[PDB]
């Protein structure tokens, strides 16, 4: 059994953010409750509302219920979040989350299963995808026979960004740095992979860079300076 | 907030800690249906305790629930590096709502101090071009997690340019952070040798890159 969040990382504000979950591994119209949880900077989770996979019976949120929609579709598997007239305060990362229950009013239900999480960020600024630059490799700071190399992701805004290698065949050693942020409203961000220096220039080395929020894809070679 | 938690906790390594969640009578006190939640940093909450004291196969012994009236608790035993995380217990409230506490965010005191490693890297070529120039050094592998980074020109001081990560935990429980100089290329190739000091626990590390 899996969820899956998708949705833009990026909504205006006064305007509608729209989440979808894809459940996989069990059907959506079976005995549970399918949950919205966000978790704004900071603050804690908060539970947003449910759909009854039977029955399709909403419950809401108190303080949110005049500003939430969940729908769920039995086709395609999936159920959906809607929140209006957003605001910085909604900022958030978006899980959705499975409910498993016995008998409600003796014991409630919990969340066994979550999807991963969805960065949903609420700023008027527009879309701007990374620039990617090498980070030629460097043998002073590993153990001997090996050295350092890496991709500078470069001024990108929203977050987040994903780095693999090699296609995620390459996973041994790998280290992606927390984002910084700069005054100029972007974001940048290193990954970094020690490899042995014998295959420098007999192995090829590429980062996969994952830009969702701006829907930009890099596959970016790092070379030794010539 | 609603379900009221504390702050944060501190333990040592080994020792048990006790996280408090205090609800209601239309909460926790109306149910056998409090929840904790496990949340590390980049992953989604992991379920611990549910139904207030069961534990879902693959939850550790370590952890147990209990309630008593309107609080509900969680302990964990022998403490480990691995346990520092946000806590979270919640509960499905009385008409058909669901409510969480605000968080608790676990401290494990005790690790083996770890000095960084550092990396620095020089502009790429292709920057360069652009007529900017971004110095990137990497801080890996250092505990307590508290660094302070200081960049030179020629032995001179920078101020300006610079942008500093706070430190985050690493799989292996050390701690990672990075800072970044923004230059011109100008800038970059004016200066015979650009310095990354790293200073951790009295101790600093000083690597230089050269155009």
């Amino acid at each position: 059994v899996q969820l899956q969040e998708s949705g833009p990382g990026l909504v205006k504000p006064s305007e509608t953010l729209s989440l979808t979950c894809a459940v996989s591994g069990g059907s959506i119209g079976d005995d549970y409750y399918w949950n919205w949880i966000r978790q704004p900077p900071g603050k804690g989770l908060e539970w947003i509302g449910s759909i009854y996979g039977s029955f399709g019976g909403t419950n809401y949120n108190p303080s949110l219920k005049n500003r939430v929609t969940i729908s769920m579709d039995t086709s395609k598997n999936q159920f959906s979040l809607k929140l209006s007239s957003v605001t910085a305060a909604d900022t958030a990362v978006y899980y959705c989350a499975r409910g498993s229950y016995n008998i409600v009013v003796l014991f409630g239900y919990y969340f066994d299963y979550w999807g991963q999480g969805v960065l949903v960020t609420v700023s008027s600024a527009s879309t701007k995808g990374p620039s990617v630059f090498p980070l030629a490799p460097s043998s002073r700071s590993t153990s001997e026979s090996t050295a350092a190399l890496g991709c500078l992701v470069k001024d990108y805004f929203p977050e987040p960004v994903t780095v693999s290698w090699n296609s995620g065949s390459l996973t041994s050693g790998v280290h992606t740095f927390p984002a910084v942020l700069q005054s100029s409203g972007l974001y940048s961000l290193s990954s970094v992979v020690t490899v042995p220096s014998s295959s420098l220039g007999t192995q090829t080395y590429v980062c996969n860079v994952n830009h969702k929020p701006s829907n930009t894809k890099v596959d970016k070679r790092v070379e030794i300076k010539t | 907030s609603a379900l009221t938690q504390p702050p944060s906790v501190s333990k040592s390594l080994g020792q048990s800690v006790t996280i408090s969640c205090s609800g209601t009578s239309s909460d926790i006190g109306a149910y056998n249906g409090v929840s904790w939640y496990q949340h590390h940093s980049g992953t989604a909450p992991r379920l611990l305790i549910y139904e207030v004291s069961k534990r879902p196969s693959g939850v550790s012994d370590r952890f147990s629930g209990s309630k008593s009236g309107n609080t509900a608790s969680l302990t964990i035993s022998g403490l480990q590096a691995e346990d520092e995380a946000d806590y979270y217990c919640g509960s499905y409230r009385s008409g058909s709502t669901w409510v969480f506490g605000g968080g608790t965010r676990l401290t494990v005191l005790g690790q083996p101090k770890a000095s960084p490693t550092v990396t620095l890297f020089p502009p790429s070529s292709e920057e360069l071009q652009a007529n900017k120039a971004t110095l990137v050094c990497l801080i890996s592998d250092f505990y307590p997690g508290v660094v302070k980074v200081a960049w030179k020109a020629d032995g001179s001081a920078v101020n300006a340019g610079v942008e500093t990560t706070t430190p985050s935990k690493q799989s292996n429980n050390k701690y990672a952070a990075s800072s970044y100089l923004s230059l011109t290329s100008d800038q970059w190739k004016s200066h015979k040798s650009y310095s990354c000091q790293v200073t951790h626990e009295g101790s600093t590390v000083e690597k230089t890159v050269a155009p």
